[PDB]
């Protein structure tokens, strides 16, 4: 009866073994670019003056 | 015939590992040798919210970055005003053992769940004044761990029966069921475009589902213990997972593998909550040793600590405009940092 | 005599420093701190003030033979002395009350009590003492008509004057002692094991220790005062110095007896 | 003040806080207990004297005291994840059957190991355990024709009844190893009234001990 | 359903006394604030009293203080108004409104139907002006109405307290806009509002025949509350 379970497992592995992949350095560059672009819109890493901080 | 399929599975996993090794050329820490460090980050307790009596288990912000929900084991679910430290509602619960809470994106409904195996959905804008229970969803066989709203008509829940579900509120019927994990699933996070999501179980594995058809698409296995919290990167191409071995990692969807690990020898305790910042440069992680740490998401070096709790932080979340971070621990208080 | 001015001065240094070993341990360790440690904190505050000011000043006094510091300034010392002394005694009485309520109302009292309640109790304990003592010392001088106290020494004026001499004694000592004895008797009776170092013996030992400390230290001063109204000048040398010993042992009795405190060496 | 209206909101907030405080005071009166055991242990019996999936909440009152009992054997899930929510309970009721003769691995050894596991847990270091020994009359019938050497290889002594029970009780109490908790023992039997008073006494004793040690009176 | 019914009005000689009652059925009465707004035989609205949830705070109009008193009995969900030494200027319709207050709430949402009371023959307030008295309109047209205050209504919190009401012929007023921008629940998307500080407008797009009546603007920055004369709309 476990034959059905094993068939399901191998079918899932084969269906998830045909996914295209990019090269890693490209994925590293994409995150760096995103974190560099949105640096001026992040009120956490660069502190905001008390004039417009609503929790003051 | 069982051994033949076992050998076939071994061949499949060998192929997967070979492909993952082939697509890897250099590590992300090797790419970040030039970008400047962000410096130390200092944050102060700006507000303290002292209403509960028992330990706090869940917390979720609203869309407008002002309203908040708290779920604690004394049988209360009270929504707060962050700027003026007020209480705007106080919802008495049926079961006193709650492990999750949620706030709808539109601000009209909230959810709750726990060891009673039932996800309760409350209506806030009733014509008759008070708040009422709209539905009581009950299809699971184990306890609930994380509930998230997609819209006002459908919700996603993760349970202890090694399965996840998508519900339809107006009907109460489990529209689609997600299965495949070996042990309890204890975390869940929705992508910004709400088309696909990830879950983290106690078999040291995290999977990526799609809510349209219900098929597991990728499996990531690096950890060595149970995974306790998951959150996406803002752009929906990476996520961070916290486990019970003092380690939290960053996985890339396109590369289909790990990128960095965040552990330092001073810490042995496990993670209970993980979140990012608005731009993705900082990473906030709660801990059992009564504090919260901030990591460099591209350099992997600690940049500060958010201490100030008498007991372990169980919930943690940032706003949609990056102004404040809220941490709630078993000391019955919530904090706001800026 | 260059040693008594030195060895007793160390006691003032011992009295102050140790109470710090009480002030800070609540603030830093944070595991010792509860809702029923504010009372010990207030007692430590009072006992620290007596240790610095009163101990140094009198050590100077008893070696000079008279008080040149101020013929008029002495009222401030006396006010500080009696105010803080009554503060310590009121704190001990309040601790006895709280322990009685905690034992004999086991389930409702801890939840009913709030930090505001403890703060209000401590504030009342201070204020009643200060209002009782300071204006009386500052004003009985005028009701005499002339400041009898000369520059030969400094002390409290209504020594043999009227019945304020008794009332002050009976209140300040004899009320808290009777109340704290009856309360601790009832508490030591409530600790018996219904079921059948026993848990009862370990508690009765502490009760006897605290009661003997307080009664033994404060016995000499008050018994002197009454008969003096109706003392070779020297005997107050020893009478005042026992009260300050009581002050310096309070951080040892109440604070160090708790198991969690000793670990924070 | 500079708070305009903006002024009824604070009044509503204070009303809510008053309600929270009153509810906490009301819910402070009740006593919380947790029930543990194993298969065939007989916890259902001690439950059925109380009444007269998920978590069940058996509920009773005895001598103006409000009781709650939580039976969580139905939660057939990973234990490590849902026990931490059950700390701060007053006491844990443990059910052990005086029938170790058969395999489920011996049942008595499984019960002893589970007691060791629950007694030394990180969360339950200072929660006192109230111990119930069931099948008092069945074990009496059994011990007439069986030795206790089968349960414990090291046993030496009589094959009588009282001594055999005392040995098991001592072996179980051997595991506490902490200085701030106690194990209370009552040998229950079928058709036995009073098993509620054995809980009233224990709960009162635990509350007064916790009060004594909390007020630093030790 | 939500229902507020009043009774207890009639013809009383001057110098008498009378008691009014407002009965509620369909909502959490104990968690609401209730007002009393009155209307002369043909004039506009005039605020009278106010009682809070828990009966903590009570306010009165300066012209009625001392003669009247307001009380509520929340176990039996009834509201009262006891009035003594009646004057000939008190002949009016009397209404009963509910005024829930929290962050994002909608005060003055439900208005009762009112009772008729008739009596026989015998400087720091925020004055608000509505210069127009009436505007004739044709169906399907767009019309704009105005309400000018005296003190600027922008509190430091960023809020701006102005409300708009509509009184249809022979009926009770409804609530349209709260806090100058928030459109009420149940009102058509046609209505919209704008303004800056002291100049206020209300814009109606593609007006139909069902929205004919008189429009009132109310201030809620501080007590007492003040209304306007109200601009009437009529066909053609
Ligand atoms: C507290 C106190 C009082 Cl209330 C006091 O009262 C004055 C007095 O006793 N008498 C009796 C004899 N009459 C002739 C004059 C008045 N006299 C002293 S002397 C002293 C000290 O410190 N003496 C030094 C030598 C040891 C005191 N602390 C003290
Ligand atoms: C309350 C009181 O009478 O204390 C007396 C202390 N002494 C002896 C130092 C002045």
């Amino acid at each position: 009866a476990s034959i059905a379970q094993a068939r399901k497992l191998v079918e899932q592995l084969k269906m998830e073994a045909n996914i295209d992949r990019i090269k890693v350095s490209k994925a590293a560059a994409d995150l760096m670019a995103y974190c560099e672009a949105h640096a001026k819109e992040d009120p956490l890493l660069t502190p905001v003056p008390a004039s417009e901080n609503p929790f003051r | 015939e069982l051994d033949q399929l076992r050998q076939e599975a071994e061949q499949l996993k060998n192929q997967i590992r070979d492909a993952r090794k082939a697509c890897a050329d250099a590590t992300l820490s090797q790419i970040t040798n030039n970008i400047d460090p962000v410096g130390r980050i200092q944050m102060r307790t700006r507000r303290t919210l002292r209403g509960h009596l028992a330990k706090i288990y869940a917390m979720h912000w609203g869309t407008d970055s002002r309203l908040l929900v708290s779920a604690s084991q004394d049988g209360k679910l009270i929504i707060w005003d962050s700027y003026t430290t007020n209480k705007v509602h106080a919802i008495p619960l049926r079961s006193s053992w709650v492990m999750t809470c949620a706030y709808a994106p539109s601000g009209n409904y909230v959810a709750c769940g726990g060891l009673d195996n039932i996800c309760s959905i409350y209506n806030l804008k009733t014509r008759e004044g008070n708040v009422r229970v709209s539905r009581e969803l009950a299809g699971h066989t184990g306890y609930l761990s994380c509930c998230r709203f997609l819209d006002d008509n459908q919700i996603v829940t993760s349970s202890g029966d090694t399965t996840c579900a998508l519900w339809d509120i107006e009907t109460g019927q489990q529209t689609t069921t997600f299965t495949g994990h070996t042990g309890d699933v204890m975390s869940l996070s929705l992508a910004p475009d709400t088309r696909l999501f990830v879950s983290g179980a106690c078999d040291a594995s995290a999977k990526l589902w799609d809510v349209r058809e219900g098929m597991c698409r990728q499996t990531f296995t690096g950890h060595e213990s149970d995974i306790n919290a998951i959150c996406f990167f803002p752009n929906g191409n990476a996520f961070a997972t916290g486990s019970d071995d003092a380690t939290c990692r960053l996985f890339d969807l396109r590369a289909d593998q790990e990128l960095m690990t965040y552990s330092h020898d001073n810490i042995i305790c496990g993670i209970t909550s993980v979140s990012f910042s608005k731009s993705g440069r900082l990473l906030l992680a709660g801990y059992d040793d009564f504090n919260c740490n901030v990591w460099d998401a591209l350099k992997a070096d600690r940049a500060g600590v958010l201490a100030g709790h008498d007991n372990r932080v169980s919930c943690l979340g940032v706003t949609d405009d990056g102004m404040a971070v809220a941490t709630g621990s078993w000391d019955s208080f919530l904090k706001i940092w800026n | 005599v260059v040693f008594i001015v030195l060895v007793a001065g160390s006691l003032s240094l011992v009295t102050i420093i140790g109470n710090i070993l009480v002030m800070v341990s609540i603030k830093v360790n944070r595991h010792l701190q509860t809702v029923n440690n504010y009372f010990l904190f207030s007692l430590a505050c009072a006992d620290l003030i007596i240790g610095v000011f009163s101990m140094n000043l009198y050590t100077l006094y008893t070696v000079i033979g008279y008080w040149p510091l101020g013929p008029v300034v002495c009222d401030l010392w006396l006010a500080l002395d009696y105010v803080v002394s009554n503060a310590s005694v009121m704190n001990l009485l309040i601790i006895s009350f709280d322990r009685y309520f905690c034992v004999t109302k086991p389930l409702t009292y801890p939840v009913k009590r709030t930090t505001k309640m403890a703060g209000m109790m401590i504030a009342a304990a201070w204020v009643l003492s200060f209002i009782l003592w300071a204006p009386a010392i500052l004003f009985w001088q005028f009701i005499v008509g002339v400041r009898t106290v000369e520059d030969g020494e400094c002390y409290i004026q209504f020594f043999s004057n009227a019945a304020v001499t008794f009332g002050t004694a009976i209140a300040a000592f004899y009320l808290p002692v009777i109340i704290m004895t009856v309360l601790y008797w009832h508490i030591s009776r409530a600790s018996k094991s219904r079921i059948k170092p026993s848990r009862e013996k370990k508690v009765t030992r502490t009760i006897l220790a605290i009661l003997l400390a307080f009664i033994i230290t404060w016995a000499p001063y008050n018994v002197m005062v009454l008969i003096n109204t109706f003392i070779p000048n020297t005997v107050w040398t020893i009478g005042y110095w026992l009260c300050y010993i009581n002050s310096t042992i309070n951080p040892a009795c109440y604070a160090l007896c708790n198991a969690t405190f000793k670990k924070t060496f | 003040t500079l708070s305009a209206e903006d002024k009824a909101a604070v009044e509503r907030s204070k009303m809510i806080e008053k309600n929270l405080k009153e509810d906490g005071i009301s819910a402070a009166k009740d006593v919380k207990l947790l029930l543990l055991g194993a298969g065939e242990s007989g916890k259902s019996t001690i439950v059925k004297q109380m009444k007269i999936t998920g978590i069940v909440e058996t509920h009773f009152t005895f001598k103006n005291l409000h009781f709650r009992l939580f039976d969580v054997g139905g939660q057939r899930s990973e234990r490590k994840k849902w026990i931490h929510c059950f700390e701060d309970v007053t006491a844990i009721i443990f059910c052990v059957a005086l029938s170790g003769y058969d395999q489920v691995t011996n049942r008595m050894h499984e019960s002893l190991m589970l007691f060791d596991s629950i007694c030394n847990n990180k969360f339950f270091i200072d929660t006192s355990i109230i111990l119930f020994l069931n099948k008092k009359d069945l074990f009496g019938e059994k011990i007439k024709k069986s030795p206790l050497t089968i349960c414990f290889p090291e046993y030496t002594g009589p094959n009588t009844y009282e001594d055999a029970a005392a040995y098991i009780q001592a072996q179980f109490e051997s595991k506490n190893r902490s200085p701030n908790k106690e194990i209370y023992c009552h040998m229950t039997c079928a058709t036995d009234t009073n098993n509620i008073q054995v809980v009233f006494d224990a709960v009162t004793d635990i509350i007064i001990a916790n009060n004594l040690r909390g007020c630093g009176l030790y | 359903d939500v229902q507020l019914v009043e009774s207890g009005g009639g013809l009383v000689q001057p110098g008498g006394s009378r008691k009014l009652s407002c009965s509620a059925s369909g909502f959490a009465f104990s968690s609401f604030g209730m007002h009393w707004v009155r209307q002369a035989p043909e004039k506009g609205l005039e605020w009278v009293a106010y009682i809070s949830s828990g009966s903590g705070t009570i306010y009165y109009a300066d012209t009625v203080k001392g003669r009247f008193t307001i009380s509520r009995d929340d176990p039996k969900n009834t509201l009262f108004l006891q009035m003594t030494s009646l004057r000939s200027e008190d002949t009016a319709m009397y209404y009963c409104v509910r005024s829930i207050y929290y962050y994002g709430s909608s005060p003055f949402d439900f208005w009762g139907q009112g009772t008729t009371l008739t009596v026989s023959s015998g400087g720091s307030d925020i004055v608000m002006t509505q210069a127009t008295s009436s505007v004739p309109v044709t169906p399907g047209e767009s019309v704009s109405i105005s309400c000018r205050s005296s003190k600027s209504l922008l509190h430091s919190n960023g809020n701006t307290y102005l409300y708009w009401f509509l009184q249809r012929p022979g009926q009770s007023p409804q609530l349209l806009i709260y806090r100058m921008s928030n459109l009420a629940s149940g009102v058509p998307d046609r209505f919209s509002g704008s303004g800056s500080g002291t100049a206020f407008t209300l814009t109606i797009s593609r007006l139909e025949a069902e929205d004919v009546g008189v429009y009132y603007c109310m201030q809620h920055l501080e007590y007492p509350l003040t209304f306007g004369a109200g601009t009437k709309l009529e066909l053609k």
